[PDB]
């Protein structure tokens, strides 16, 4: 019905950055559990989303999965970018992270960046190959969300 | 629809 | 929503064994995908369920996960158990599964070859390291699974 | 409620 409590423990923990615990219960059989009473996260996408650097470090050095996707289809990736996360995205790319991913509705994770405002992000994203002109299922691509007061995002997609 | 990841922009 | 096409296709081919067809479809993004229209089974649970072993081991060489939990907590090795498949087994453990893994109601491989009457599955698990004394949640060991008509099996466990 | 996993005992 739920998780196992470990597993329940783990997914908390690597939302708390606390970790100690996650060094305490992450093996490779739970590294890339999900949290079926959410939208299915792994460790790494609420590691990734709540900026815990330490725990991202810790996970991808021992088996954590970049191109896991939660029940939106999003990747690790795409909760870095949305929420800002530059080191975070940094160390997933770095680790093989695909910049030209996307979710169920074709959203990659520079059209979260730019959506979202995140500039240096938005850089980053573009550097390893990313596609300003992907297009999601709406047909808008990441420089169509831009909000307006963003010229500067808007100047680099364009 | 589509719903946010999980995940907030500020630590604090 | 559901799966893109590419996905959709991927799972099928998985499914049927066609070989050719994952070959063209499986990349490093797509190998983990999930079967979201139905218990969100990967390409090697297909695999692994419907005893296709040159896409098993396809998707072994291309980093499927022995790992990833379908909707019910199933890892591909109780797919290959629950339905007698000792080759498929047999190259699961070759490439990294863990015997003593357990679904959401604590079912572990070695309590579906029990259940199921798999008597060389049985064999294979206990030879490998599982342990028949796991309950799951209903408080049964796999030994408690044996229909009465296999004495065999049961003489295995105990 | 607890099913089956996907696949088949039989190729035939």
């Amino acid at each position: 019905m739920g998780n196992s409590e470990a597993d329940r423990q783990l997914l908390e923990a690597a939302k708390a950055g606390d970790v100690e615990t996650v060094k305490k219960l992450c093996t490779v059989q739970s590294v890339n559990c999900r949290d079926i009473e959410g939208r299915q996260s792994t460790p790494l996408h609420f590691a990734a989303g709540y900026n815990r650097v330490s725990v991202v470090e810790y996970l991808l050095q021992h088996g954590a999965d970049v191109h896991a996707k939660d029940k939106g289809g999003l990747v690790p990736l795409h909760n870095a970018c949305s929420y800002g996360h530059y080191e975070v995205a940094e160390l997933l790319v770095k680790h093989g992270a695909v910049v030209n991913v996307a979710d169920l509705w074709k959203f990659t994770p520079l059209h979260e960046a730019a959506a979202k405002g995140k500039y240096e992000i938005c850089k980053l994203l573009l550097q390893h190959g990313a596609d300003p002109t992907k297009k999601n299922r709406d047909g808008n691509t990441p420089l169509d969300l831009v909000k307006d007061g963003d010229t500067d995002i808007q100047d680099l997609l364009r | 629809q589509r719903e946010s990841p999980d995940g907030q922009s500020f630590r604090s």
